């Protein structure tokens, strides 16, 4: 029965997750973005 | 459901020689001692007169690199038997009494480290993997008492 | 004595803080019940 | 300078996700339990 | 149910003041045995070590006393039959066992009257009192029946038998005495003013520590007569831990001349509410002792609090606690490391514990004077503004409304960067995030010419990157020398010999040639990665101590500052030189460089030995407020912001049931809407309705302001101890605490083992571990949601057992009942039970003694 | 709990020692009883019994903080380190009674599984003293400061873990039953070290 | 560990305790019917099981 | 055994996780439902009034 309130802040974690993935699995898998590397 | 497996990453082996799974060989132990043996010898002559053509040239080519970066093999400190030298303080690995008091994964960082004065580091010769290797071969020189 | 003082004085002023939090609240909230 | 303002942003999100989370755990007990 | 509740308030004066006179004699009494417990001839324990810096203070224990005594006050002093002195003349004693003998017979002589006394006043209040009736197990003796029949402390008696002939305090006409309790406040602190005045007279002539500035030219040392400011400690003023003078207010005689100051100054105040003593209509209906036990008691605990922040500063680096160090104490058979602040630590933690639970009990005591208005109707015919000001119920959701957000900001902030920090140091790999480790490397002196391979990147800034590894013009990969480091570098995790970082590979270059505000004085490429150490500055007492301290040291920063520009200058133009030699390729190129590095390693050298003696100069300088063990400056670090935010909000969370107490002890919003009322100050429920009630009561938020509590105190005995309270899982040996001077035992859960394998050492120690975790959980059987369970099965077990006697003969089995705690009385047991097997535990921590470096 | 501990020991002197130096062991600035009725054999009693070294030692003089305390740099003169056996008697079981017999046990056979056992001769003739303080500065073992065996880099001074490293020689082909004392120290200083 | 599983067994609707009061166990979850008696929480069948 | 827990990140991590989930049941499991109700309710209000 959610909120769009509810939706849209649900669709705002999924960006910080995504985002965070990107950084954490592209440089390693794909030798590029060279500035998040580890 | 949740593991669908599990996702732990693929096994860090040693180097790949052509046709012969180097993960496999890092985790089959008649494998891994034979590169081991290798390493603590500084050759290739002491290995089972059935070894492979491709196995012993694959096997100089690692050693051959390792002489440029001023790699000093184990056995002559050591010994190609254990229980090394009593005036250069080498370590004796045929002892069960050294062998009981280290556990394996203490002995990693000893040789990762170096220790005391003589015995030297191999963080930047060796892999972590090829110390690993290390741990085991050392373990099959026990004796009794 | 100037750590003592020092330290004496960041706990009044925790509560002095706190009250003038709550001072604020209050007034900036006359008329609005809380129910 | 330029590191301490990555850091920021990564303690941002951290606590953007977190209670976030953590209140999307009491929305939705409360979307079971009633209404 | 009310068998703690046999002496409820309001009393009547004579009753009040004879049992505090009977127990100040008692106490007395204690403490005079506890001057016994002190003598040389016993093993230190935790009560004599607490008592013994103050008897260094004093004069009375003196350390450098080895003499054995034969005839002191009167010929028959070494030993004798019989004791000569009873008990005592069976060891050497020498004169400090001597002054600690006369002082303990004092008290106890002293305590004794007192006792009698305070007696007098108390029984004889009622008339007299029967010698059975005051000792009361004194019949149970045959043949002395008639003994205990006799009257003492009668209205009557001859003197040595009277208690009180006017009957009572209202009753007996001498005209100075004061008849009501705002009266009194005038006498009582003019005696307390008194008090002042005999302790300053003791210590000027008895104990011999005049006040300053009539302090003697020179004192008496072990080693001859000294002048007053070469003496070392206890006997005069130079402090040798320190090494310095100590300031004439660091001395005991600071403490005989403020006897007079603090004397004088209760004395007037005194004087003056003579004259016009207080009077406020707000203030009228504290003469019921009910009312008045709250302010007073709550006040006391507020007193114990500042006891714990005062004797804290005053006494961390004071000559009387490390003398303990240089003696050479053993405790149960061990050794203790640094008993000093180990015996500091327990007394400001004794009084750290004691506010609380005066803090809390005085306001539950307060709520229960509210509620008794609320039930008899006359809570809203109150006239003090202390109380009306806090009548309406919507200012009271708005008071704790508010500060349940204060503390729900400032706790998610401190236990969120605890977490995030505990995060780093762990390397976690979350998938979406992968946190990254501190990790140093020196890139200055001979350090900065060791190589590694080096995975350097094309150009960061731009996306669809890609890097390579530093080769040499043939193709091979080349070393790079520490000293040429640059800020992208990878170097593999691996060949810095790291293991513990398994999810990832390559440690990352994020600042190079770095320098530690505050730490060691080299020069470091460093990876940052997830490590917060900004938030070191996040922290008000930060600024404001090293602000302070900048002002008072401002010529040797500037010199310190200086210095480091001039070597930094001059570690970059030697690895210019350096690095024109390994790539030179003219053997005459080569040996030109070698040449001119070597005219420029005087100077070089000149350069790090200015910079090394400066820094040493620095770290010397006088503390503020954040100290070492010494008591020189360090700078705050993460582990005091932390414990700074959490001291804000720990404390909210744990009073907020307080706050519940004085609003709500009658009515609370949930109440008030379903038109409820609280009949008692202890009931635990009314029942399942509305999903479920228990523990709304006064008593109820009693007992949960006191286990929330729990946590900011737990955080106070971290930090006192030398734990760091700033991440869960640091340990001491590592790079970030190493490079920055930093000593700690710790990190959360860390120190939990860590201290452990201290305590383990200790066979008396463990003992008391294993049982203070045995009365800790027992706890939960009286605190969970269970007690109709444990009563229908000790139904059960009655029940079988009066069958087994039936069966057997057993007439005393055959009408057992098992008693099972009801409600209320399981919630005070179990609260008891919690709190008692926590804090045997933490006395563990300070006990095993105190491991922070020097 | 409280007042009934015993009588002390009348070897264990309280006479006081000298304070530990204000002074860094580390410094570049300026470097590193009477006649009274007992006080001689107070002072001399002291000089056996009470340990000097014990405390934790100043941040600055921590052997990851002292220029000579790295494993490499360190000086095992042999002279020195077995010149005195009430000294590494004096030392050495007040360090090792507090620090190590928690994993090592009381008896220092064990406790920690797979824990080092130093009466074990098979161990001894097979580590250096230069060996044994590098496992003490960099612990043994994989993870965050140290290994299992924990590191002592910032906690113990060079100083420290040579009376340690002395200490730790008593200890060879001694029964399981507590500490070496001191005339297993003298044996072992004896018999070369 | 077992005997709160025979007091399932036995005890879903009346024990010893409640025939005494005559009280009858309505449902085999209630939380409790309590403050009465001294208090009676953890009498229901589901709260044995935990 | 825990000294050789700790040799181990990612069973550090699941030790934290592990302490923190059980203690938290305290919460929901002492005599305590009626004080956690008249809290939350003066939370509502002031979540509201903002
Ligand atoms: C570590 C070695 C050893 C082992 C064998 C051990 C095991 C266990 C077990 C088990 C089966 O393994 C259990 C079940 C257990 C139980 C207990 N132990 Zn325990 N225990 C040991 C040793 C000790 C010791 C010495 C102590 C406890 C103490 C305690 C206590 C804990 C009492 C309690 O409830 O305490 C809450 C407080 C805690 C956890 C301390 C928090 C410290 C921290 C610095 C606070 C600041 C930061 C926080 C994140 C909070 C911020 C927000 C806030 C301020 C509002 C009970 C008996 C106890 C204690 O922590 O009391 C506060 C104590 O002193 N224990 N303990
Ligand atoms: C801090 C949180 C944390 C992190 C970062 C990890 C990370 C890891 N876990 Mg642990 N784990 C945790 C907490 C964590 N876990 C907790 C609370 C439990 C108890 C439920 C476990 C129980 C656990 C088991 C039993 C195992 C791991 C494994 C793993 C690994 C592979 C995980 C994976 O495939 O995910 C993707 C999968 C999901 C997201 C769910 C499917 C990885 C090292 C595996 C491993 O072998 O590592 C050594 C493994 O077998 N996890
Ligand atoms: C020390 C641990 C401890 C012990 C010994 C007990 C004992 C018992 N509990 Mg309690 N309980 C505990 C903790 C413990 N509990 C905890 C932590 C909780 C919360 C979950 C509970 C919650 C609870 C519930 C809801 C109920 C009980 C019940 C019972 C009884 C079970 C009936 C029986 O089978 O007899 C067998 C008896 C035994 C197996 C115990 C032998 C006794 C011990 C080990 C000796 C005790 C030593 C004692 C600590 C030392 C202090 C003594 C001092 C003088 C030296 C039993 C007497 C039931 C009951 O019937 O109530 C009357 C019940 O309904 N328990
Ligand atoms: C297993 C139980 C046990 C044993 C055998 C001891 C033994 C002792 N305790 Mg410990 N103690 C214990 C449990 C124990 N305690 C518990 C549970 C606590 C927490 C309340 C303490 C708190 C404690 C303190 C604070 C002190 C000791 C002290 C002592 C010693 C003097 C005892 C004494 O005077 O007794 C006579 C005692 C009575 C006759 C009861 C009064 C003695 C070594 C003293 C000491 O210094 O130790 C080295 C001391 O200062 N006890
Ligand atoms: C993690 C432990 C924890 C936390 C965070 C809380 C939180 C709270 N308790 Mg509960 N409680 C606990 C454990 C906890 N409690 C335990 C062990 C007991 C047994 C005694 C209780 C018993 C209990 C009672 C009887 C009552 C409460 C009440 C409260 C509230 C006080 C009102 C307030 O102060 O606002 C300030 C808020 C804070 C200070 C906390 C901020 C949020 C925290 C820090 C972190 C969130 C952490 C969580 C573990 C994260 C998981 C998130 C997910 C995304 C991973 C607050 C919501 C009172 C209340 O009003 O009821 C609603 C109350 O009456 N507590
Ligand atoms: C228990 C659960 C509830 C979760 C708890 C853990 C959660 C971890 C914290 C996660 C924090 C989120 C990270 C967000 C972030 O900014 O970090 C990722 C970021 O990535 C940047 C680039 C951006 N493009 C490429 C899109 C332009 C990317 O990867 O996509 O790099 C950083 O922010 C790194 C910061 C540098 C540190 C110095
Ligand atoms: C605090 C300590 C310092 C000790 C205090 C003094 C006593 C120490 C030694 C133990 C004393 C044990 C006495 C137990 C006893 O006899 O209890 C009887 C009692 O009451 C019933 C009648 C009185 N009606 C009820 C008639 C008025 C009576 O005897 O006086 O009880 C209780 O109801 C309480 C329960 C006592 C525990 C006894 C259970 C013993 C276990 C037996 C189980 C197995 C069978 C088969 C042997
Ligand atoms: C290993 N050694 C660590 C300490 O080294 P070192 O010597 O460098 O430094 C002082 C800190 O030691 C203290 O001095 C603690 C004493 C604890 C007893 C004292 C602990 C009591 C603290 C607060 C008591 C609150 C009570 C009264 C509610 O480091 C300080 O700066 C502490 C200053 C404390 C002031 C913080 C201000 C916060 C405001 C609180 C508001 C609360 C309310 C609104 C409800
Ligand atoms: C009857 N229905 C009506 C209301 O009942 P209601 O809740 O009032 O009643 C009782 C009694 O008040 C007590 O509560 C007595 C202790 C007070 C001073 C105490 C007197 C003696 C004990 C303490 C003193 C001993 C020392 C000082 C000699 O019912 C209970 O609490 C019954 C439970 C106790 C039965 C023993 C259970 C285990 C024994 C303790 C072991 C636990 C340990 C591991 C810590
Ligand atoms: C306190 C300072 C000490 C001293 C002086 C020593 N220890 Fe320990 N230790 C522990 C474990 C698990 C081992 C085995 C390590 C392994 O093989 O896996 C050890 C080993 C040692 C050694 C031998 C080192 C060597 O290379 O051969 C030495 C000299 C040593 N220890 C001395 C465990 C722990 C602890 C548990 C946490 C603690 C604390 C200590 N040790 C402390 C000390
Ligand atoms: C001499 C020049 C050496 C070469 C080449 C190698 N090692 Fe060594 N080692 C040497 C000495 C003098 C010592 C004694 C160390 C000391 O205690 O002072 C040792 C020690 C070891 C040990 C035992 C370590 C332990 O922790 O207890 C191992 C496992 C060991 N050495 C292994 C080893 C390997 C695998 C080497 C080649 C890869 C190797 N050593 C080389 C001397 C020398
Ligand atoms: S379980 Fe106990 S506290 Fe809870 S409603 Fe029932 S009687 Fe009341
Ligand atoms: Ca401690």
């Amino acid at each position: 029965d959610i909120s769009k309130v509810a939706w849209a802040w649900f669709g705002v974690l999924l960006a910080i997750c995504l985002i965070g993935a990107f950084g954490n699995y592209v440089p390693k898998l794909f030798v590029k973005m060279l500035m998040f590397l580890n | 459901v949740m593991a669908t497996g599990c996702f732990v990453g693929a096994r860090n082996a040693s180097e790949p020689r052509l046709g012969s799974s180097s993960i496999a060989a890092s985790r089959t132990a008649p494998a891994y001692l034979r590169e081991a043996q290798v390493l603590y010898e500084g050759s290739t002559d002491g290995l089972p007169k059935d070894t492979p053509a491709d196995e012993i040239a694959h096997y100089k080519a690692m050693l051959a690199e390792l002489q440029t970066r001023n790699y000093a093999a184990c056995a002559g400190c050591h010994q190609v038997n254990g229980g090394g030298n009593k005036a250069i303080n080498a370590t004796n690995f045929q002892d069960a009494g050294w062998q009981a008091n280290n556990s394996s994964p203490g002995m990693v960082t000893s040789i990762v480290n170096g220790k005391g004065k003589v015995m030297p580091a191999y963080k930047d010769k060796l892999t972590l993997q090829q110390i690993n290797y290390l741990v085991e071969y050392i373990r099959r020189f026990e004796k009794k008492r | 004595m100037t750590a003592i003082l020092l330290a004496c004085l960041f706990v009044l002023g925790g509560y002095a803080a706190l009250w003038g939090i709550i001072k604020f609240v209050v007034a900036n909230t006359k008329d609005i019940a809380a129910n | 300078m330029w590191n301490v303002v990555g850091q920021i942003i990564s303690v941002l999100c951290f606590f953007i996700l977190t209670v976030g989370t953590l209140f999307g755990i009491v929305y939705v007990s409360h979307l079971l339990s009633r209404g | 149910k009310r068998w703690y509740q046999k002496l409820e308030l309001p009393m009547p004066p004579e009753r009040i003041f004879g049992a505090h006179m009977m127990l100040i004699g008692g106490l007395a009494c204690l403490i005079g045995t506890y001057f016994f417990a002190s003598m040389t001839m016993w093993n230190d324990g935790y009560v004599n070590l607490t008592l013994r810096p103050r008897l260094i203070s004093l004069g009375i224990y003196d350390p450098y006393d080895t003499e054995q005594i034969q005839r002191v006050w009167l010929p028959l002093i070494g030993e004798f039959s019989t004791s000569k002195l009873p008990f005592f003349g069976q060891y050497p004693l020498t004169m400090t066992d001597f002054r600690l003998f006369g002082w303990g017979c004092f008290h106890i002589g002293l305590g004794l009257w007192l006792v009698y006394a305070g007696a007098a006043h108390y029984y004889g209040a009622r008339g007299g009192a029967t010698i059975g009736e005051i000792f009361w197990l004194l019949p149970y003796v045959p043949g002395l029946k008639g003994l205990c029949q006799i009257k003492w402390f009668t209205p009557e008696g001859p003197w040595y038998k009277v208690g009180l002939p006017w009957g009572s305090f209202a009753n007996t006409p001498w005209p100075i005495l004061r008849r009501t309790y705002a009266d009194a406040l005038s006498p009582h602190t003019i005696y307390i003013g008194l008090l002042f005045f005999i302790w300053g007279f003791v210590l000027w002539f008895v104990l011999d520590k005049p006040p300053v500035p009539l302090q003697p030219a020179q004192v008496m040392t072990p080693n001859g007569l000294m002048p007053l400011e070469q003496a070392p400690f206890p006997y005069g003023w130079f402090d040798p831990y320190l090494n310095q003078v100590m300031h004439p207010m660091n001395t005991i005689n600071g403490e005989t001349t403020m006897c007079f100051v603090w004397g004088v100054l209760f004395v007037a105040l005194g004087a003056y509410w003579w004259y016009r003593p207080p009077r406020s209509i707000n203030i009228t209906h504290l003469e019921d002792t009910k009312a008045v036990f709250h302010v007073h008691l709550t006040a006391i605990g507020y007193v114990s609090f500042a006891l714990a922040i005062v004797g804290f500063l005053a006494l961390r680096n004071h000559p009387s606690y490390l003398m303990l160090n240089d003696m050479n104490v053993i405790i149960y058979g061990k050794k203790i490391v640094n008993p000093g602040r180990m015996i500091h630590n327990m007394i400001t933690f004794n009084h750290v514990q004691v506010g609380l639970l005066y803090v809390a009990a005085g306001v539950f005591h307060g709520g229960q004077y509210l509620h008794g208005l609320n039930i008899s109707g006359a809570y809203k015919q109150a006239r003090s503004k202390f109380i009306t000001w806090f009548q309406n119920p919507d200012l009271q959701t708005k008071i704790v409304g508010t500060t349940m957000f204060v503390s729900f900001v400032t706790v998610v902030f401190g236990y969120g960067m605890i977490c995030w920090n505990t995060g780093a140091e762990l390397d976690l790999n979350f998938g979406i995030y992968q946190f990254r480790s501190f990790r140093a490397i020196q890139m200055d002196g001979e350090a900065g010419n060791i190589g590694y391979r080096v995975f350097r990147p094309k150009n960061p800034w731009d996306p669809t990157a890609g890097g390579d590894w530093v080769k040499n013009p043939d193709g091979t990969a080349k070393l790079v020398k520490a000293r040429n480091l640059q800020v992208g570098d990878r170097i593999l995790n691996e060949e810095l010999g790291i293991g513990s970082s398994p999810t990832y590979s390559f440690t990352t270059i994020e600042e190079i040639n770095y320098k530690p505000e505050w730490g060691q004085p080299k020069l470091y490429a460093v990876q940052w990665g997830s490590w917060t150490h900004f938030l070191r500055k996040v922290n008000p007492l930060f600024w404001v101590d090293k602000g302070i301290w900048y002002l008072q040291n401002q010529k040797t920063f500037e010199a310190t500052r200086k210095a480091d520009e001039a070597y930094l200058a001059a570690h970059l133009k030697a690895v210019s030189l350096l690095n024109q030699i390994d790539d030179a390729q003219t053997e005459e190129a080569k040996q030109k460089a070698q040449a001119e590095l070597d005219k420029f390693r005087p100077e070089l050298e000149k350069a790090h030995a200015n910079m090394l003696e400066w820094n040493e100069r620095l770290a010397s300088t006088p503390a503020v407020l954040y100290s070492n063990l010494r008591d020189q400056h360090r700078d705050g670090e993460i582990n005091d912001a932390i414990f700074f935010w959490l001291m804000i909000g720990g404390w909210l969370f744990g009073f907020i049931p307080l706050l519940r107490i004085a609003f709500h002890n009658y009515q609370s919003p949930w109440y008030r809407d379903f038109e409820w009322r609280k009949q008692s100050p202890d009931f635990p429920c009314i029942g399942p309705v509305k999903g479920g009630t228990c523990g709304v009561s006064i008593q109820d938020q009693l007992w949960f302001c006191i286990l929330f509590s729990i946590k900011p105190l737990s955080a106070i005995a971290w930090y006192l101890d030398g734990g760091w309270i700033a991440t869960m899982m640091a340990r001491g040996n590592e790079a970030y605490y190493l490079t920055h001077n930093i000593s700690h035992t710790g990190g959360v859960f860390l120190y939990m083992w860590n201290e452990t394998t201290w305590i383990w050492t200790d066979n008396h120690l463990t003992a008391m571990l294993l049982l203070g975790h045995l009365i800790w959980f027992v706890s939960f059987a009286l605190w969970f949601k269970d007690r109709g369970s444990r009563a229908e099965g000790g139904d059960i077990q009655s029940r079988w057992v009066r069958l087994m006697g039936k069966r057997l003969g057993i007439k005393t089995l055959q009408e057992v009942r098992f008693p099972v705690s009801n409600l209320a009385t399981a919630k005070l047991w179990g609260t008891v039970f919690f709190y008692t097997g926590t804090f045997v535990l933490v006395f563990l921590y300070f006990a095993d003694g105190f491991f922070q470096n020097r | 709990g409280g007042c009934f501990v015993g009588s002390r020991d009348p070897n264990e002197t309280r006479y006081p020692k000298a304070p530990m130096p204000l002074q860094n062991q580390t410094s570049t600035l300026k470097t590193a009883a009477q006649n009274t009725p007992g006080a001689r054999e107070a002072a001399a009693l002291r000089d056996r019994v009470t340990p000097l070294n014990l405390q934790q030692v100043n941040e600055q003089d921590v052997a990851g903080n002292d220029p000579l305390g790295s494993p490499a740099r360190v000086v095992l003169d042999e002279g020195e380190m077995y010149r005195d056996p009430v000294e590494i008697y004096r030392e050495g079981r007040a360090l090792f009674q507090n620090n190590c017999v928690g994993c090592h046990g009381h008896n220092g056979c064990g406790n920690v599984p797979r824990s080092t056992n130093f009466t074990d001769p098979g161990w001894q003739e097979n580590n250096s003293d230069g060996g044994i303080y590098s496992s003490i500065y960099n612990g043994k073992g994989i993870g965050n400061g140290g290994g299992a065996m924990p590191a002592y880099y910032n906690q113990l001074s060079p100083q420290q873990i040579r009376y340690l490293v002395a200490y730790l020689r008593a200890f060879k082909g001694r029964q399981c039953n507590g500490l070496p004392t001191l005339s297993d120290v003298e044996r072992m200083v004896a018999e070369r070290q």
